[PDB]
RNA sequence: AUCAUUUUAAAAAAGCGUAAAAGCUUAAUAUUAGAUAAAUUAAUGUUAAAAAUUAAUUGAUACUUAAAUAAUCAUAGAUGAA
């Protein structure tokens, strides 16, 4: 047909979720039924996803811990932050806004240090 | 059509009964009555309502004006100068923790019950 | 289906104290089952059986 | 004695709808359901085929 | 149904209250400094998680304004003991600025003066081609950040001029 | 912009927006696709 | 296909059911194209009147009906619902099948 | 031995640095001007409907003379309906001793609160008043927006003159009409409408401090830290809030019934956009000295007119090169 | 020409794209969570079964055939709303 000539760039507004992570540790009870599968999917998005938008030292794992109270998603960020989120009651959507509540701040911490943690504009167009 | 609305019927339903009714009277006299002989007008108006089994009623956006005073809708004397416009009462509750005990007393005490 | 349960829910309330009664329920409940084709396509597993043993557990003593 | 007289402004009464919600018991909470279709019967059932439409479509 | 989600930060701690009559339901947020309450109709049902500090809402009333109710509620709480942030850049030859105590001096090929003066903001320079703004309200920020943008913006032919650090940029060929 | 009584969508990205009695089309790719109804 | 090839080789013998079944339908149809099924169909309906005009019916979503008769027989014209009519098409057998109309 | 939900498992939750910890020696008002909060959403969202208040609109008074008085408050009925009955009472059409050939009229009119006027709909903004002034061109249109703010009193006096019969008796009638902007009239021996200044406090719905603590109950609480500002209330914690809507007993379930209701609620909110009050927004000042926002001193004349030599930094002062910090405290 | 295989599914492709290549998206599809599937009519009296039931409607959702109703816009002239 016709050739586009206006190039709309959307690389700088790209904000993936697992990008400021250094590690991860899935925890599973075989007695959960809602807290197992939620952690199944996260472990894929940590490895099935793309490595550009992750750190270089990102290592995700999975362990079956019968001793735990509930299946968990432990995580560790760059600048020191560390948390755990049990999964017998939650959703995959309630988790992501927590990750934004960290990832939105680490920018406010690292930009002040001078670090450009942003992407080129030419990475993804519309 | 204006002397009869003091008695809370309109013209149309008045004469509608007048022809139903036994009475022969003209629109001429009923004018002269309501001006010059008003008591007999209300007399004539009553049986006409009754022989037709009609039932008057006032318009429902009327008040017995004494009731209007009692509800503070209205005052006979002069008015006062209006106060400064109070800030709009918010739909949400907000403040600082350091003043809660001071704020509790105002809301508790005044409207405790 | 909704009203067979009302019947059997009632029979689970009225105990039987003779023997001709229990015979008079098996011979009737036999022919008068609720077929599976009238039931829905999606349903609790083997729910036709659970309709039975409410009776058969209610009869097993007397017979 | 009718002309001390007072009348009022106008009150708008808009009505929320009258049909109300139907809440329902949770019965299939901890239950797993399965289908009981027989694809054998479903295949054999000879249903209408729009042959007249299937002819024009050919060209 | 869309089941909207209410985030709560970690610094905040909350409670939930009802009558014996059960005809009233309301909720109470409380911090070291502030405190804030808001109710829920009889037609709004609610779910809570301490695991995430998130609250879930259904609405039998089917009011579409709630999607705005969220963003106000969410940002009004994160507006307590946290900033919002933004970053500005430029790329060009005869361009510069100078910074003196939240008073930014702009020289982008214009005959007139171009002072920027910040009432109740924070502005801290990280390099010649970069500056961050910080403020607790997001809506004043953009009005504060965009005035800088309107002096020069990105040419659609070359990415020369100012821009935000996260934005949709346009480009068009020229002089092949 | 160009005033088309009969509006029309050229690319899939075109979409409609209504500001009061006002109607128009806009595109995120080709800003020449946009229109108005008058 | 839906199972890996390595498992299908173990179960290659199973597919006789596939082909042994298609014997049954396609032969059954091929010989049952000729015969009318023995199943009675009925259509409740109402008489015609000069009152019920077309557009009156057509907001009520009824439909007129017309019958042409044969030697010595009178014609008959009736009223019925639309969804009856399309359901009468929706059989295989519509080109010839005998349909009844119960007025009373 | 099977899945039982735990009771006391929650870990610590990481505390972030505060702006004081991170940016001392800087303007406190940054982290104290909180985000805007539109009230008008709430009263629509969380279901506050003001009680229907039904104040007085007009009034008829007689005297031992023949003279009658007709009084109106233009903030309570619309403009037209106020203006129809004026022309019906100013003549004597309710007076059965009405001859239209009368050189004398014992009917007097008063109006009050002409500043605030009721106009149903989007009419205060769009409708206009036109006239021509003898000269070519001419044809001056004017908006209600001009009258309703600056001189709203021609308008009430202009619409009356259009309903009255076009004749020579008009001026004698319009000589007997009086209008006021305030809530008073200056006549004495007559009454005055009481204004309605109150505004409903909806405080009983979203505030425990209004209710007595023994009527209330706590169903849920986050921390073991209990506020001292909340003391005396029971704690009957539900096992039911934290359950999502599937794990409950009653589930709201989309269905032909509720979806039928959904569409009724949808029309309700479209059927209410029509019954909405529009307002003349006032003119505006843009004094940079008043606003809490940033601004520009593009030119020099913006300095003198506003005396902004202060906030401008002098030129005889050093600058700031780079303000990076590596370590972020905790 | 429209075959065939591997796949849980994937068109000798319904389209954009290239000097030709590369690259992008739909159809078809999976994991996880949320989530629609509800109401009925007519038949052989009772004996087959580690087992299997026909013809047919209305309705919720998506795809699809499409039409109708209601409002809005669809430029206006020449002494001045006209
Ligand atoms: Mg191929
Ligand atoms: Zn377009």
């Amino acid at each position: 047909g016709k050739k586009r000539r206006v190039q709309v760039f959307t690389g700088s507004m790209l904000q993936p979720l697992y990008r400021y992570l250094l590690s991860a540790k899935i925890g599973v009870n075989p007695l959960d039924l809602h807290g197992q599968n939620i952690a199944k999917q996260i472990f894929l998005k940590c490895k099935q996803a793309r490595p550009k938008y992750l750190q270089n030292d990102f290592n995700a794992t999975l362990v079956q811990d019968n001793e735990a109270p509930a299946s968990y998603f432990h995580a560790k960020f760059v600048n020191g932050y560390e948390q755990k989120w049990y999964l017998h009651k939650s959703t995959e959507e309630e988790i992501n806004r927590n990750l934004k509540y960290f990832n939105y701040q680490i920018e406010m911490e690292r930009n002040l240090q001078g670090h450009d943690d942003e992407y080129e504009d030419e990475e993804t167009q519309l | 059509n204006a002397a009869v609305r003091e008695h809370n019927t309109p013209y149309n339903r008045f004469i509608w009964a007048l022809n139903q009714s036994n009475i022969i009277l003209d629109r001429k006299i009923l004018s002269n009555l309501a001006i010059n002989e008003p008591f007999s007008f209300k007399a004539v108006l009553d049986e006409v309502r009754i022989q037709a089994q009609l039932q008057s009623k006032p318009h429902p956006r009327i008040i017995n004006p004494i009731e209007a005073y009692a509800k503070k809708l209205i005052i006979d004397g002069a008015l006062k100068p209006v106060q400064t416009q109070v800030e709009e009462p918010l739909p949400y509750l907000f403040g600082k923790r350091q003043n809660v005990e001071e704020i509790k007393k105002k809301y508790q005490a005044q409207v405790h019950n | 289906l909704k009203y067979y349960n009302l019947i059997l829910d009632e029979i689970c309330r009225r105990p039987i104290k003779t023997l001709q009664e229990a015979i008079a329920l098996l011979f009737v409940f036999s022919h008068s089952l609720f077929p599976n084709y009238k039931r829905k396509e999606i349903r609790e597993k083997d729910q036709d059986l659970k309709e039975k043993h409410k009776i058969v557990d209610h009869l097993a003593d007397a017979l | 004695s009718t002309y001390p007289k007072v009348e009022l402004q106008m009150v708008r009464e808009i009505k929320e709808p009258q049909e109300e919600i139907q809440l329902v018991d949770n019965v299939n909470k901890n239950v797993e359901l399965v289908n009981y279709k027989d694809f054998v019967h479903a295949f054999l059932k000879d249903k209408k085929i729009n042959e007249e439409f299937n002819s024009q479509i050919v060209q | 149904m869309k089941r909207n989600i209410l985030f709560i930060p970690f610094n905040i701690s909350y409670s939930y209250i009802e009558k014996n009559n059960n005809t009233v339901k309301f909720l109470y947020l409380y911090n070291n400094d502030y405190f804030f309450s808001i109710n829920f109709n009889e037609k709004q049902s609610i779910v809570i998680n301490e695991d995430t500090n998130t609250i879930v809402v259904e609405t039998r009333n089917f009011n579409n304004k709630i999607n705005l109710f969220n963003n106000e509620f969410n940002k009004f709480i994160y507006s307590w003991d946290n900033f919002f942030f933004n970053k500005i850049k430029f790329t060009g030859k005869g361009f510069k600025w100078k910074k003196k105590e939240t008073n930014l001096f702009l020289f982008f090929n214009r005959a007139h003066k171009c002072f920027f003066i910040g009432n109740n903001i924070i502005l801290k320079r990280l390099s010649k081609s970069k500056v961050i703004l910080l403020k607790n309200n997001y809506n004043h920020l953009i009005h504060d950040s965009i005035l800088v943008r309107t002096i020069r913006s990105n040419n659609i032919f070359t990415k020369r001029g100012l821009r935000f650090s996260r934005q949709i940029i346009l480009k068009k060929k020229g002089k092949t | 912009m160009k005033i088309k009584s009969a509006l029309k969508k050229y690319c899939q990205h075109c979409y409609i927006v209504k500001r009061g009695k006002k109607v128009m089309i806009k595109c995120k790719i080709d800003p020449r696709h946009k229109q108005r109804q008058g | 296909t839906i199972v890996g090839s390595q498992f299908d080789a173990q179960t290659e013998h199973v597919n006789k059911l596939a082909l042994d079944l298609a014997n049954k339908k396609y032969r059954k149809m091929a010989l049952d194209q000729a015969v009318l099924r023995k199943e009675k169909v009925v259509v409740p309906a109402e008489f015609r009147t000069e009152k019920d005009s077309l557009i009156s019916l057509k907001k009520e979503l009824r439909s007129p009906v017309y019958i042409k008769g044969h030697t010595g027989i009178p014609d008959v014209d009736l009223i019925a619902d639309n969804r009856q009519v399309f359901s009468i098409r929706r059989r295989l057998q519509f080109q010839n099948q005998s349909f009844y109309f119960k007025v009373g | 031995s099977v899945w039982k939900n735990p009771t006391n498992y929650l870990p610590e939750k990481a505390k972030f640095p505060s702006p004081k910890e991170l940016f001392p020696k800087d303007n406190e008002n940054s982290w104290k001007t909180l985000n805007d909060l539109t009230p008008s959403l709430f009263k629509d969202v969380q279901g506050f409907k003001e009680k229907q208040v039904q104040r007085a609109a007009y009034m008829q008074i007689a005297k031992p003379n023949g003279q009658m008085y007709h009084i109106f408050d233009a903030s309570k009925m619309p403009l037209g309906r106020m203006c129809q009955k004026i022309a019906f009472f100013l003549q004597g059409k309710h007076r059965p001793t009405f001859k239209n050939c009368d050189q004398v009229t014992y009917d007097n009119i008063i109006v009050v609160n002409a500043a605030n006027i009721m106009l149903t709909g989007k009419k205060a903004l769009l409708k206009t008043v036109k006239y021509h002034t003898g000269f070519v061109g001419g044809l001056k249109e004017k908006s209600y927006k001009f009258f309703l703010t600056e001189k709203p009193e021609q308008l009430v006096f202009y619409c009356i003159s259009k309903m009255l019969p076009k004749n020579l008796k008009r001026r004698d009638l319009l000589k007997k009409v009086e209008i006021y902007r305030d809530f008073q009239h200056e006549k004495q021996g007559l009454p005055n409408f009481v204004p309605y200044t109150e505004k409903e406090t909806f405080d009983q719905y979203f505030n425990p401090f209004v209710h007595n603590f023994e009527d209330l109950v706590i169903k849920f609480q986050s921390s073991k830290e209990t506020p001292k500002e909340l003391e005396g209330i029971k704690k009957e914690i539900d096992p039911e809030i934290t359950l999502p809507f599937n794990q409950r007993s009653k589930i709201f379930k989309l269905n032909a019934h509720n979806r039928r209701v959904m569409k009724q609620w949808k029309m309700y909110y479209r059927r209410l956009r029509r019954y909405k009050v529009h307002k003349i927004k006032a003119p505006k000042n843009r004094d940079p000295n008043l606003s809490n926002k940033s601004f520009m001193i593009t030119s020099d004349r913006q300095i003198k007119d506003f005396n902004l030599h202060n906030r401008i930094v002098p030129e005889e002062v050093p600058e700031d090169d780079d303000e990076i910090m590596r370590t972020i405290p905790r």
